[PDB]
């Protein structure tokens, strides 16, 4: 199943989203995985945000991952990661 | 072992160098068979929990701003009793586990409490006792 | 003067919330935005 | 292994990874997606239970692609793909168009240049002004300098935090060492 979330700037698409997860979080703190794709620059914002609720003040079913951390978490798991990394230089 | 070496979650290093004999000896424990014993399970729990400022820093005291811990819970089991964490340690004991036990007991302290206040603030539930295993013999202390 | 009072409490002025200013935000227990 | 072969890796481990099976995932913050990044996508789309795309735009089109000159070109455009993809994939779709503002509901001004910014037939704010000013300074000097005055105001007289002010420069490295 696939939503489209769409609206200009300012119209509170990412408000929307936090609440959501977070209302997830509220009715059901163990259950099925919730993940929150950002940028990368965007992981440290959503994470505060996520966390800030009078409620529970943070979040163990819920994660908010880049592209990357996703990536080394499903790798962690399903394997690849002791491969040797190489660096741009 | 040999499985996580092929999928490269291992080093060839890293492989010869786990002693099995210390792996299987935890299932073999009391806290391992209610492990294996229990209707829900999970491992690599990761969790962010918000916490007052000074709650970790006693030094500034004058700002109630929340702040994030973010760890890793090793290990997390349901029974008919309650629900019970789990964590590994690899630390150096014998060399009795006597008189180690009062040691590594407020070694981790601290961070099991922070374990035990992410899932009982977050969940909403309660975590009833916590169990540390030590490669080093095999041993299990409670908290 | 006019400024007087306005000049003596801006000079005197701090921020109330300056002591968590230095206090990092995230911070593991064991990313580039967390410390330990 | 390379910086830019875990995203590959990802995308073929993704089927194989049971966990996230039944998992509820959300995107946003992206305007664009790279291939790759699109291969992991369209890898969680097939997977995962719900998957949700936040994409800042306008009542976008699936059927044709944004044209050079407008707007949300690249929001539009992944919607387009994303769309396409989905539809495809023979996925069950919902829509959702935000259309008031939330952001800008006490600043008739931020909201108007936001409103106003595209249409070249565009009108004028008949109104007064109080959140928006375009500022010149002597140097980038004096233009920091002044910014810096600006912020100790806001904090100082009304009211804001630091933690509510956001300072940005296409080219950081002109005013990184001043800063």
């Amino acid at each position: 199943g696939a939503e489209f979330l769409v609206g200009r700037s300012g119209s509170g698409k990412t408000k929307l989203i936090i609440n959501s997860i977070q209302d997830e979080l509220r009715r059901a703190p163990f259950g099925k995985p919730i993940i929150f794709l950002v940028p990368d620059q965007m992981t440290f914002l959503m994470e505060y945000e996520l966390a800030k609720t009078p409620d529970m003040g943070g979040m163990i079913r819920a994660q908010v991952f880049s592209f990357s951390r996703l990536a080394w978490r499903v790798l962690q798991h399903t394997g690849g990661m002791s491969r040797p990394f190489l660096t741009s230089t | 072992v040999h499985r996580l070496y092929e999928k490269e979650l291992l080093t060839e290093e890293q492989k010869d160098a786990i002693d099995i004999e210390e792996i299987v000896q935890f299932f073999h424990t009391e806290i391992g068979g209610q492990l294996i014993g229990a209707k829900w399970k999970d491992r690599e729990i990761p969790f962010s929990l918000a916490l007052p400022a000074k709650e970790i820093y006693p030094d500034a005291h004058e700002a109630d701003e929340p702040l994030l811990v973010q760890g890793i819970i090793d290990c997390l089991y349901e029974t008919e009793d309650g629900l019970y964490l789990l964590a590994y340690k690899s630390d150096r004991i014998e060399g009795g586990f006597e008189g180690a036990a009062p040691i590594l007991k407020k070694r981790y302290e601290t961070q099991i409490q922070l374990y035990t206040k992410a899932v009982e603030q977050i969940a909403k539930t309660k975590v009833k006792g916590c169990a540390l295993y030590f490669f080093d013999g095999g041993h299990i202390l409670t908290l | 003067f006019a400024f007087d009072e306005k000049a003596r409490e801006q000079l005197s002025w701090t921020y109330p919330h300056q002591e968590v200013t230095q206090i990092r935000t995230k911070q593991s227990v064991s990313d580039e935005y967390s410390g330990r | 292994l390379h910086s830019e072969d875990y995203l590959t890796l990802l995308a073929e481990h993704i089927p194989l990874a049971e966990d996230i099976k039944g998992a509820h995932i959300y995107v946003d913050g992206f305007y664009q997606f790279t291939p790759q990044e699109f291969r992991v996508l369209e890898q969680l789309m097939v997977h995962a239970e719900h998957i949700t795309f936040s994409l800042t735009a306008d009542k976008p089109s699936y059927e044709r692609e944004p044209h050079e000159l407008e707007l949300f070109r690249m929001t539009g455009k992944t919607y387009y793909r994303l769309h396409q993809k989905a539809k495809e994939l023979n996925l069950d779709i919902t829509y959702k168009e935000l259309s008031g503002t939330e952001r800008h509901t006490k600043t008739p001004e931020l909201a108007h240049l936001e409103a106003q910014y595209e249409a070249r037939p565009a009108i004028p704010y008949a109104e007064k002004q109080e959140a928006l000013t375009v500022m010149q300074a002597a140097n980038r000097r004096a233009e920091l300098e002044g910014i810096a005055r600006e912020i100790h105001a806001l904090v100082r007289e009304k009211g804001y935090r630091y933690k509510d002010v956001a300072i940005l420069a296409r080219q950081p490295e002109d005013y990184k060492d001043m800063v």
